[PDB]
C-alpha cells in the first residue's frame, strides 16, 4: 500500500529557539506530499534515516530494531518500553526469525498520531500526542540523541497498522511563530511556488514574475 | 600539553595552551602505533600512502596529533615483530573511515582467486621493532585527539573555575564555551525543555 | 599443548556417507581461523582437501568437503570406496600459542561387511638360521575381516604374554586385514622350549591351519 | 606449479648437531616462502615455525625453540635448518609447504601449495648395518627382517614380480638398538619347485642386499 504524506514530518533542526523568524536550512526531512508507505509484518531498509506513525488504542507498540544484519557478529541498535521505562540497547544479539553478546552501549529513560522520526551520530525526534496518513501541520520535538555511530541498512517494529517513510536531503523554510515553535514550512524543491516563496523567504507571494532557479 | 612524554603536540583550529578553557561537543581519540617516520602522513592534506589506508584525516582538521615514541616499552628485548602495516587498496579511504579487509590486491594482470603470490599482494605486513632498532623505524604511539565544536551543546569541559552569575549588569561571560560580552537579564522566552 | 582433537574411526559402506569432527577450543576454531585437512598414509604426500574455506583445491573431489563453527571442524566423505580407509589430520591456528594448532588424527573407514575367518601359524625358524647361532618366530593372524582378532599362542603349554601389536588395514580384490604377535628369547632358551603353537580366537573362526613351528625346522 | 623437493637428511647421536635443506625445484622462492614442518611419528604433524619475507619468524618452545633455526637464500631457492642438541621424536619425515605467519596473510582461510617428499632428521646410538635374514621355511610364506639401522629400505618379491599377493605387518625394533619388519606373501602351495619364490630387499641404506630364494622341507 501507499498513501500521501503531506504537511508531515517537519521537526526542530537543531536545539535552538528561533522565535518569530521565517529561517531556512538543508537537511534530511520527509518530502511533501510524497507516498509514506502502510502496514498491517516486514523488515524495511533504513534508506536515510525515518518518519514513523500510527493510530491506536491498547499501547500496541513496544519498540524498534534497527542495523546492518539483525542477527550476531555485528552489534545492532534495539529499543523496548516495559511501561514504566523505554530502554536503548546495542549488542551482537541472538534474535530469532520472527522477533514480534557483547552489548556496547545502553539506556533507560486514532487515541494517538504516534508520529517519530529517526536518523543517522544517531538522533530521534517525536509528536507523540492525543489527536481525537492524518491531516494538518505538526512538528516533532527531540527525544533522544546517541552520541554512537553504526552502518544501519534494516529497520523492523516490534508489536494492527502503521505508516513509513524515509527521509531526503532538501532546503526547507520554516514558519517559527511567536513562540519559537514552528507552525508552517515549505518544501523548496516540491513545485515552483514552493522555491518562489523560498526565493523570497516568504510564506506570501506578492503578483508577479520572480527569477527563481537556474537551468543548465 | 606539560608532559615530558611527548614528540609531537601538532594542533589544528584549536592552541594547546587554550585548548585547557573551551569545551567540545565530544572528542574522539584515535590511538595506534606507526614508525616513527610516518608521523609525517599523520597530518592533515599530506598525500599520505599509509594515510589512505590505515589513518586518514580531513584536510580541513581540527585536533591535535599527540605522538611519542615508544621503544622503549613496546620493542621487546627478543625483539618485536607484533604490528602490521597496511600497504595497498583498491583506493583511498574517507576522512576517518576504518576499513577491517582481508581481501588479496591484484597490481596487473594476474588472477588470485583469494591466495597469494606475486602480483596476488596480502594488505599487511609486520613492523620489525628491534630493541635495537636506531632512532626513525621505532615503535612510536599516536593518539589523534579529533575535537569537534559544533553549535550543539557542549559535554567534554575544560576545569575552569564555575564563578556565580549576576542579572543585569555588563558582564564579559562564558556559557559551555559559547562566550561573548552583554547586559545578562532573565527573560520571558518559552526555550522548549531541548533547546 | 594444545591440539585440534578428531574422532579415530566413523564408518559407510561402498558408495555410502559420513560426516566427522576436528575439534579445538575457542582459541583456535572460535579465534576467527579457519581449519584445513590432509589425506596422508605413511610416505604418501600430505594432500590438502580444503581451499579458503569455500572451495576445494586443485583434481580434489566432493566428496571431501567440510563444515566448521563453534570449537569444530567436520569433514566428509560421500561415495567411500576402499583407498578412502587410510590416515588423515587436521590443522589450523591458536592464539593460546605463538603459531599453527594441529589435529588429533582421523581413520576414514568402509563397513565391515563380512566375517572373513583368518588364517593362523607361526612362519617357522629355519636351521639355517644356525649360520648366526639364532631363530625367529613371528605369530600370523591373516586373512581375516572385520577390525580384530584376539592373539593367543603358546610354548610348553603356557601362554606368550605382552607379544601384542596393531592390525593392518584392508588388502586388495577383496577387504581382508592381516595382524602379527611377537617374541623373543636367548637361543638356548629357544632350544629349550619347545612348543611354540597357536589358538587363534575370531568372531567366525572354528579351529586352526596350526603346524609345529619348533626351532631347528 | 611451485614443485617443492626436500634434501640433505642425517643420522647423529643423541645431543649432536646438523644442517638440513630444501627447494622449490625450478620456482623462485621470494613469492612461496614456506616454514618448515615435520611428523611427530605414530601422531599428527608436530608445529615447527612460521616465517616471513621480512624475518619475524617464531619456532614452538614444545620441542624446537633454543635448538631449530631457519632461512633461505633466492640465488639457491632453498631452505635451511642449522640445528643443536638431537632429541630422539626428532626422527621423522619433514616437509616445508606453507609460507605465512602467525599474523594473518594469504586469506583468514589458508591455502596450502605443495607439500614434497621428506628430508629426515634421524637420531640414535646406533650405526649402519645390515638385517639377519634367512629363508623361513615356510605357500602363505614371508620374512622377519631382525637388526639394522637406517630405516627405511624397499621390500618385494620376485624383484617385484610377486608384488600382487604381499603384504607387510606393523614394523619392529630390537633390544640391540636395531629394526625390524615382517613381509609376507600368498601364493599356491602346489607349485613349489616348478614356481620360484624369492623374497627381495634392495639395501642401498644398509649395503647388504639380500634376494634369496625360499622353499619348506
Ligand atoms: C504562545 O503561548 C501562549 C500561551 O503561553 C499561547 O496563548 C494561549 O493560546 C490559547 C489558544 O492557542 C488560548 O486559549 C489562551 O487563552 C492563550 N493564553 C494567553 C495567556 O494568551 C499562544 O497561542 C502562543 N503564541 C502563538 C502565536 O500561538
Ligand atoms: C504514490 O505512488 C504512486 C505509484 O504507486 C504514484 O502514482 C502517485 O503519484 C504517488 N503519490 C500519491 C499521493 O499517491
Ligand atoms: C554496510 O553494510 C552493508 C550490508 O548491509 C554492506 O554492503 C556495506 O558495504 C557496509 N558499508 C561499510 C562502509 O562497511
Ligand atoms: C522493566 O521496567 C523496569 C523499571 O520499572 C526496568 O528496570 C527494567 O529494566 C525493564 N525490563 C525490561 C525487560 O525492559
Amino acid at each position: 500500500a501507499y498513501t500521501n504524506s503531506f504537511t508531515r514530518g517537519v521537526y526542530y533542526p537543531d536545539k535552538v529557539f528561533r522565535s518569530s523568524v521565517l529561517h531556512s536550512t538543508q537537511d534530511l526531512f520527509l518530502p511533501f506530499f510524497s507516498n509514506v508507505t502502510w502496514f498491517h509484518n516486514p523488515v524495511l531498509p533504513f534508506n536515510d534515516g525515518v518518519y514513523f506513525a500510527s493510530t491506536e488504542k491498547s499501547n500496541i507498540i513496544r519498540g524498534w530494531i534497527f542495523g546492518t544484519t539483525l542477527d550476531s557478529k555485528t552489534q545492532s541498535l534495539l529499543i523496548v518500553n516495559n511501561a514504566t521505562n523505554v530502554v536503548i540497547k546495542v549488542c551482537e544479539f541472538q534474535f530469532c526469525n520472527d522477533p514480534f553478546n557483547n552489548c556496547t552501549f545502553e539506556y533507560v529513560s486514532f487515541k494517538n498520531l504516534r508520529e517519530f522520526v529517526f536518523k543517522n551520530y544517531f538522533k530521534i525526534y517525536s509528536k507523540h500526542t492525543p489527536i481525537n496518513l492524518p491531516q494538518g501541520f505538526s512538528a516533532l520535538e527531540p527525544l533522544v540523541d546517541l552520541p554512537i555511530g553504526i552502518n544501519i541498512t534494516r529497520f523492523q517494529t516490534l508489536l494492527a497498522a502503521y505508516y513509513v517513510g524515509y527521509l531526503q536531503p532538501r532546503t526547507f523554510l520554516l514558519k517559527y511563530n511567536e513562540n519559537g515553535t514552528i507552525t508552517d514550512a515549505v518544501d523548496c524543491a516540491l513545485d515552483p511556488l514552493s522555491e518562489t516563496k523560498c526565493t523570497l523567504k516568504s510564506f506570501t507571494v506578492e503578483k508577479g514574475i520572480y527569477q527563481t532557479s537556474n537551468f543548465r | 600539553y606539560n608532559s615530558a612524554s611527548f614528540s609531537t603536540f601538532k594542533c589544528y583550529g584549536v592552541s594547546p595552551t587554550k585548548l585547557n578553557d573551551l569545551c567540545f561537543t565530544n572528542v574522539y581519540a584515535d590511538s595506534f602505533v606507526i614508525r616513527g617516520d610516518e608521523v609525517r602522513q599523520i597530518a592533515p592534506g599530506q598525500t599520505g600512502k599509509i594515510a589512505d589506508y590505515n589513518y586518514k584525516l580531513p584536510d580541513d582538521f581540527t585536533g591535535c596529533v599527540i605522538a611519542w615514541n615508544s621503544n622503549n616499552l613496546d620493542s621487546k628485548v627478543g625483539g618485536n615483530y607484533n604490528y602490521l602495516y597496511r600497504l595497498f587498496r583498491k583506493s583511498n579511504l574517507k576522512p576517518f573511515e576504518r576499513d577491517i579487509s582481508t581481501e588479496i590486491y591484484q597490481a596487473g594482470s594476474t588472477p588470485c582467486n583469494g591466495v597469494e603470490g606475486f602480483n596476488c599482494y596480502f594488505p599487511l605486513q609486520s613492523y620489525g621493532f628491534q630493541p635495537t632498532n636506531g632512532v626513525g623505524y621505532q615503535p612510536y604511539r599516536v593518539v589523534v585527539l579529533s575535537f569537534e565544536l559544533l553549535h550543539a551543546p557542549a559535554t567534554v569541559c575544560g576545569p575552569k573555575k564555575s564563578t556565580n552569575l549576576v542579572k543585569n549588569k555588563c558582564v564579559n561571560f562564558n556559557f559551555n564555551g559559547l562566550t561573548g560580552t552583554g547586559v545578562l537579564t532573565e527573560s520571558n522566552k518559552k526555550f522548549l525543555p531541548f533547546q | 599443548q594444545s591440539v585440534l582433537t578428531q574422532p579415530p574411526s566413523v564408518s559407510g559402506a561402498p558408495g555410502q556417507r559420513v560426516t566427522i569432527s576436528c575439534t579445538g577450543s575457542s582459541s583456535n576454531i572460535g579465534a576467527g581461523y579457519d581449519v584445513h585437512w590432509y589425506q596422508q598414509l605413511p610416505g604418501t604426500a600430505p594432500k590438502l582437501l580444503i581451499y579458503g574455506n569455500n572451495n576445494r583445491p586443485s583434481g580434489v573431489p566432493d566428496r571431501f568437503s567440510d563444515s566448521k563453527s563453534g570449537t569444530s571442524a567436520s569433514l566428509a566423505i560421500t561415495r567411500l570406496q576402499a583407498e578412502d580407509e587410510a590416515d588423515y589430520y587436521c590443522q589450523s591456528y591458536d592464539s593460546s600459542l605463538s603459531g599453527w594448532v594441529f589435529g588429533g588424527g582421523t581413520k576414514l573407514t568402509v563397513l565391515g561387511q563380512p566375517k572373513a575367518n583368518p588364517t593362523v601359524t607361526l612362519f617357522p625358524p629355519s636351521s639355517e638360521e644356525l649360520q648366526a647361532n639364532k631363530a625367529t618366530l613371528v605369530c600370523l593372524i591373516s586373512d581375516f575381516y572385520p577390525g580384530a582378532v584376539t592373539v593367543a599362542w603358546k610354548a610348553d603349554s603356557s601362554p606368550v604374554k605382552a607379544g601384542v601389536e596393531t592390525t593392518t588395514p584392508s588388502k586388495q580384490s577383496n577387504n581382508k586385514y592381516a595382524a602379527s604377535s611377537y617374541l623373543s628369547l636367548t637361543p638356548e632358551q629357544w632350544k629349550s622350549h619347545r612348543s611354540y603353537s597357536c589358538q587363534v580366537t575370531h568372531e567366525g573362526s572354528t579351529v586352526e591351519k596350526t603346524v609345529a613351528p619348533t626351532e631347528c625346522s | 606449479e611451485v614443485q617443492l623437493v626436500e634434501s640433505g637428511g642425517g643420522l647423529v647421536q643423541p645431543g649432536g648437531s646438523l644442517r638440513l635443506s630444501c627447494a622449490a625445484s625450478g620456482v623462485t622462492f621470494s613469492s612461496y616462502w614456506m616454514s618448515w614442518v615435520r611428523q611427530a611419528p605414530g601422531k599428527g604433524l608436530e608445529w615447527v615455525a612460521n616465517i616471513r619475507q621480512d624475518g619475524s619468524e617464531k619456532y614452538s618452545v614444545d620441542s624446537v625453540k633454543g635448538r631449530f633455526t631457519i632461512s633461505r637464500d633466492n640465488a639457491k631457492n632453498s631452505l635451511y635448518l642449522q640445528m643443536n642438541s638431537l632429541r630422539a621424536e626428532d626422527t621423522a619425515v619433514y616437509y616445508c609447504a606453507r609460507a605465512r605467519r602467525a599474523d594473518n596473510s594469504g586469506y583468514y582461510g589458508f591455502h596450502f601449495d605443495c607439500w614434497g617428499q621428506g628430508t629426515l632428521v634421524t637420531v640414535s646410538s646406533a650405526s649402519t648395518k645390515g638385517p639377519s635374514v634367512f629363508p623361513l621355511a615356510p605357500a602363505a610364506l614371508g620374512c622377519l627382517v631382525k637388526d639394522y639401522f637406517p630405516e627405511p629400505v624397499t621390500v618385494s618379491w620376485n624383484s617385484g614380480a610377486l608384488t600382487s599377493g604381499v603384504h607387510t605387518f606393523p614394523a619392529v625394533l630390537q633390544s640391540s638398538g636395531l629394526y625390524s619388519l615382517s613381509s609376507v606373501v600368498t601364493v599356491p602351495s602346489s607349485s613349489l619347485g616348478t614356481q620360484t619364490y624369492i623374497c627381495n630387499v634392495n639395501h642401498k641404506p644398509s649395503n647388504t642386499k639380500v634376494d634369496k630364494k625360499v622353499e619348506p622341507k
